[PDB]
């Protein structure tokens, strides 16, 4: 998920180390789910549409 | 027996949900196999499955059981089109002839394209045009013929753009349907309205002609890539299916249980 | 309107001692009390009711009546919420509260009526599991522990 | 009053924000956010959208504007698009760039299009929409749709015989002719006669290759009813009908 | 009109590209995106290289924006591979590799572009208008 | 002493916590043991693993980090109010009173064109 | 890293083992630790997934190394790389680059320089589906196949994570409530 900045917040203009961000949190959650898998990892995604059979692209992480 | 099994279906509907009740109804009555064995029932079965998925998605957010039936009756009475409530493709493995409009064929690719009604045109009656100098939209509420002609010119330009879009999607072969179409109510007036269409403006070079003149204009531009033939109405046989026997298949049987009686309980669970 | 009777009933409950030596609830400090302790008890064997009820009836004297309940084999974890655990003079004690008591209005709540209520509501298994959990907790916490 | 918004309301609110005095400085903030713009599909451009783009990126330095589009594809005039906005944009800008190579079709179809659309000057009947002869690709020069006999040409204009005809009879006869051509392509395609050849590679023509391009829903239903009579199933990809009406 | 070269287009002022039907317009947008990311063109180039959050691509259809984002991501990955290998099988990619003198910094910029492609500014018309209204809500006067 | 244990998986960290519990025992038997967790589900999984390792998982509190920080604020520093004056809704209701009072100031010239055009107290809130 | 005067302070700290009592350095090569960090202060991580995914981990390990009175002990159990998932975890843990780019023609022509992947290795599988209902149905069928294949696999050790739990949990409840008595696993 990517969340747009409010537009007048100073934390978005100047980021620090301990700043909350939904993008980096999800990109680290995917890495923690990759590390936490012990035996089997089953990644499933919508690769094809059901309406017009158009090609759907996966995430950048996958 | 029917009332008893429908009361059991109602108990499953109140306890398990919508999709388990519909799945048990399709498994006990075996209606899905009968719809797949019936010619033309696969589209009906896919529509039933899509309606079942939409009813599950709408009943998971509704607490009451009659509220989902009221929602289904309201969505039957409301024919409005959403992104999810449209019809899907029936089957993907079997090859089907794809009918597609000119606006929905922009940016796509097709090997063989057939255009049977590319000569059919529509005459615009409303006077809504654009100025040739200021390039602003001018709506003429009065029935002035100059605004009607200036709107018909933009209509003809839109038809020529539609003709270009419909012609520039073929890869190997495109076929066109040309005919001396007359929009006027007169039967034989000595002139035809193909110059009022988009295709006839390129064949007759924007000049009014007759049917023999249209035929000579078609036969004038004959090359190795452009050819013409007459439209002969005739049918001999529909098709040949060329069926082959289906491959054998059986479903696997689960040998062991997936899990034991594992639950985190309390004193109230043991009483 | 119930409040001035409720506060004097509460102070009459707290003044009454509940011990074999006569220890009241006012002698328990904040470090000595532990209110609503939650425990998860593990069990790896299939819990058979027939092999458990005979072992309960072998030692518990309140199991003279009370025909055995029926429950499936439970393997995994058992949750429990003890009401109060409190220590006094180097000795631990467990305390639970029951407050339904719909069928009694006179002074007939003697030891026989309370024993009949324990046999009817089946709190004996809960009390035995509470003793097992407290025994395991005192064995894990304090080294060189005797029951 | 309700605090709601629409799709055109976003364009109208941005145009009203740029229409004010301070909002031009807001456009400068956009010049602080994105100092470049590459706008695809400029034929489907509302006049409010072009007014916004002209207010933001007309002649300011360090910012680039790249309007990539095609005036021959503006077919969304019923929706709200306008080719006169594209002609105003062409009259305002000075540089013009066109692509020469065509990578999709066979060179026979490209020569057929360049023969049909370059009969006279300004075939699209507007002075600001010029047509140029496009060039085919060298890697797809050997694309041939072959029948059981000779090589089939690119464009085959089926001329319906007669002096004057109506609309419905012409539609029914051309639908029957199209269904006969579809069943002739599919009957000879499953025997290895009609093929698609790329160089030396060959492919049999399946039912998914042939596509009928119609304009409305009624003539699409006419094509589907004339094609299901000859035991040929067909799907409608432009079907926007709801499932709750069946 | 004039012919268009994707590696010789001046990125100054207003330019009007007329891509005909069937031409590689989606390939041309990815080529101009790779040109804007690395800053190529020489005298007709941009005065400074831009990041992924500064390149704005506007396409009306949402599925067209998703397909263009996937194609630009694939072109970024292919140009990163061709810059790490100093060779390619495509002539336009060959001229793109011949236009740059340095290989390590361009590969690092393409790796940063591949990592920041999730935060790319490839929006629709109404999406970009709503983002501009919600971002600078004070100058616009919106809720 | 602050101790950070770097490990790849949580099972080795649970074994280290088991070794710390079995090595150093608490002086008070009823003293709670604070285990900071990410969520309630991780607290339940840690309680399951501690019950499987020790045989009993009791008198162990699983506080959230902000709740543990506020509990340390209560325990270390006395005379602390239960609710903060700088709540989100409290700051919103204070700013709804303070923003029309600051419209005459020169620094609020950007919000004056945003608020004083048309307002049914909707943009202000 | 922040400063070269902070890099030496980081190099002075080592991690001693909690059980074996053996000290280990923070880096693989202490002499090339200054060459690994760039002039701006960002380390060129050899693993691309760890570099592109773990920025929160970078900030957290930086703020943990910024502490003064911190005592760091390491307890790392090495994973034997046999499967594909164990290969990925070993490449992440050992901090090495196994992505063969083929900088020269010898690295590009030959292909046996990579790691061999057995076709029976069902550790990491990618499944393309058409519908979310079909996606959770294929998920349930593959979980039943994994439960039937591995006998020492309890259902409590299986976790399913959905990015959008609002648009999938109706389908999850639908395909998990519609199971027969011989096919029902608890959910």
């Amino acid at each position: 998920r990517q969340l747009a900045p409010l537009g007048f917040d100073l934390m978005s203009q100047k980021p620090k180390r301990g700043d909350r961000s939904r993008r980096d949190d999800d990109r680290y959650l995917f890495l923690e789910a990759l590390i936490s898998a012990q035996q089997k990892l089953y990644i499933s995604y919508i690769g094809r549409s059901i309406q017009d059979n158009s090609e759907r692209f996966p995430s950048v992480l996958v | 027996v029917v009332v008893e099994e429908f009361d059991g279906y109602r108990q499953i509907w109140r306890k398990r949900g919508v999709m388990p009740m519909l799945r048990a109804l399709m498994s006990a009555r075996n209606i899905a196999e009968n719809l797949l064995a019936t010619a033309g029932g696969e589209r009906r079965l896919t529509d039933i499955l899509h309606i079942s998925e939409l009813l599950q998605e709408a009943g998971t957010q509704l607490e009451s059981e009659h509220a989902l039936v009221r929602w289904l009756s309201q969505h039957i009475l409301e024919p409005d089109s959403n992104a999810s409530s449209q019809q899907m493709r029936l089957e993907s493995d079997k090859h089907l002839v794809q009918i597609v409009t000119i606006h929905k064929s922009k940016g796509l690719e097709y090997p063989l394209v057939w255009l049977p009604f590319i000569t059919n045109f529509r005459v615009q009656e409303q006077a809504f045009y654009h100025d040739r100098h200021s390039f602003e939209a001018v709506l003429d509420l009065n029935a002035a013929p100059e605004s009607v002609d200036l709107a018909e010119a933009e209509r003809l330009a839109e038809d020529l753009r539609l003709l270009y879009v419909a012609l520039t999607r073929s890869v190997w072969h495109c076929s066109l349907g040309v005919a001396p179409l007359v929009r006027r109510r007169g039967d034989k007036k000595g002139d035809t309205d193909v110059h009022q269409s988009a295709l006839g403006r390129l064949l007759q070079k924007g000049e009014p002609q007759d049917a023999a003149g249209l035929r000579t204009c078609i036969e004038a531009l004959c090359d190795d890539d452009i050819a013409w033939q007459t439209a002969q109405t005739g049918d001999n046989q529909p098709w040949q299916v060329n069926d082959v026997s289906t491959a054998e298949l059986n479903a696997k049987t689960l040998q062991r249980l997936p899990g034991d009686n594992w639950r985190v309980t309390s004193y109230s669970g043991l009483q | 309107q119930w409040e001035p009777v409720l506060t004097e009933w509460i102070t009459a409950v707290l003044q009454a001692p509940l011990n074999e030596t006569g220890v009241s609830l006012s002698q328990l400090s904040a470090r000595n009390k532990q209110v609503e302790m939650e425990f998860y008890l593990p069990i790896s064997e299939p819990l058979i009711a027939s092999q458990l009820d005979t072992l309960i009836r072998q030692f518990d004297p309140l199991s003279a009546g009370c025909p055995p309940l029926e429950f499936m084999q439970v393997r995994g974890m058992l949750k429990g919420f003890i009401d109060l655990v409190f220590r006094h003079e180097g000795r631990y004690y467990l305390l639970a509260y029951k407050s339904n008591w719909l069928g009694e209005d006179s002074s007939a709540y003697t030891q026989q009526a309370m024993a009949a209520a324990m046999q009817a509501h089946r709190y004996d298994l809960q009390y035995q599991l509470y003793t097992l959990a407290l025994h395991r907790y005192l064995r894990h916490r304090i080294a060189d522990y005797d029951y | 009053r309700r605090g709601e918004l629409g799709f055109d309301d976003m364009l109208s609110r941005l145009d009203s924000a740029l229409r004010s005095e301070s909002g031009e400085v807001l456009a400068a903030a956009i010049r602080t956010r994105f100092p470049v713009a590459m706008i695809d599909e400029f034929q489907d451009t509302d006049p409010q959208q072009y007014r916004i783009f002209r207010r933001i990126w007309h002649h300011q330095p360090e910012t680039a504007l790249l309007l990539i589009g095609d005036p021959k594809q503006a077919i969304y005039a019923f929706r709200g698009a306008d080719i006169f906005t594209y002609m105003k944009a062409r009259s305002e800008v000075h540089a013009h760039y066109t692509l020469d190579t065509n990578w999709r079709s066979a060179p026979g179809m490209v020569n057929s299009v360049n023969k049909l659309f370059s009969q006279t000057d300004d075939a699209f009947m507007f002075r600001e929409i010029p047509f140029i002869p496009v060039k085919s690709a060298g890697k797809n020069q050997a694309l041939r749709f072959v029948f059981k006999g000779e090589t089939q040409p690119a464009m085959k204009m089926w001329l319906m015989e007669g002096e004057s005809c109506g609309v419905g009879d012409y539609q029914s006869t051309m639908a029957q002719v199209c269904a006969a051509q579809i069943r002739d392509w599919l009957q000879a395609g499953q025997r290895g006669e009609a093929l698609l050849m790329n160089g030396d590679d060959a492919r049999p023509v399946r039912a998914s290759d042939i596509s009928v391009l119609v304009r409305s829903r009624q003539e699409a239903a006419q094509v589907r009813d004339a094609l299901t009579l000859l035991e040929i199933p067909s799907v409608y990809l432009s079907n926007r009908d709801s499932v709750f009406e069946t | 009109a004039e012919t268009l070269d994707p590696l010789r287009l001046p990125l100054q002022g207003e330019r009007l590209i007329e891509a005909s039907a069937g031409t590689g317009k989606t390939f041309t947008i990815a080529a101009l995106y790779l040109r804007l990311l690395l800053g190529l063109g020489g005298s007709a180039a941009f005065p400074r290289p831009l990041t992924v959050e500064e390149l704005l691509v506007v396409t009306f259809t949402e599925a067209a924006t998703a397909e263009l984002r996937g194609r630009i991501r694939s072109n970024i990955h292919e140009l990163r591979i061709a810059c790490l290998r100093e060779t390619t099988d495509n002539p336009l990619y060959e001229r793109l590799l011949e236009e740059i003198d340095d290989k390590a910094q361009a590969a690092q910029w393409l790796l940063l572009a591949e990592r920041q492609m999730d935060e790319a500014a490839v929006f629709t018309i109404h999406g970009f208008c709503q983002r501009m209204l919600n971002l600078n809500a004070f100058e616009s006067g919106m809720l | 002493m602050l101790r950070v244990y770097h490990s790849n998986r949580l099972d080795v960290l649970e074994a280290l916590m088991e070794f710390i519990v079995e090595r150093e025992r608490l002086d008070d038997p009823f003293e709670p043991e604070m285990i900071l967790v990410q969520s309630t589900g991780m607290a339940q999984w840690l309680q399951m693993t501690l019950s499987q390792k020790f045989g009993i998982a009791a008198n162990i509190d699983f506080p959230l980090p902000a709740s543990f920080i506020w509990d340390m604020f209560v325990r270390v520093l006395p005379e602390i109010p239960k609710e903060s004056a700088f709540n989100k809704q409290s700051m919103s209701w204070k700013l709804m009173t303070l923003l029309p009072q600051l419209l005459e100031r020169e620094d609020f010239t950007l919000l004056r064109h945003y608020l004083t055009d048309d307002s049914d107290k909707r943009k202000l809130f | 890293i922040k400063d070269p005067a902070y890099l030496a302070k980081l190099l002075t700290r080592q991690r001693r083992h909690s059980f074996e009592d053996r000290e280990l350095p923070l880096f693989r090569d202490s002499e090339n630790a200054g060459q690994l960090f760039n002039s701006d202060g960002e380390q060129d991580v050899g693993n691309p997934l760890l570099a592109s995914w773990g920025k929160l981990g970078r900030d957290y390990i930086y703020l943990l190394s910024d502490l003064e009175s911190s005592q760091e002990l390491d307890a790392f159990v090495d994973v034997t790389p046999d499967n594909l998932l164990h290969n990925i975890q070993s490449d992440i843990l050992e901090l090495e680059n196994r992505a063969v780019a083929g900088v020269n023609i010898e690295e590009f022509s030959r292909s046996d320089n990579k790691r061999p992947l057995d076709p029976l290795d069902s550790s990491i599988t990618f499944h393309v589906c058409h519908s979310p209902q079909r996606e959770v149905e294929v998920l349930h069928d593959r979980l039943l196949a994994m439960l039937e294949e591995d006998p020492t696999l309890t259902p409590r050790d299986i976790i399913v994570m959905v990015a959008d739990i609002d648009s999938y949990s109706p389908f999850i409840q639908a395909v998990f409530g519609s199971a027969p008595a011989d096919r029902y696993l608890p959910y």
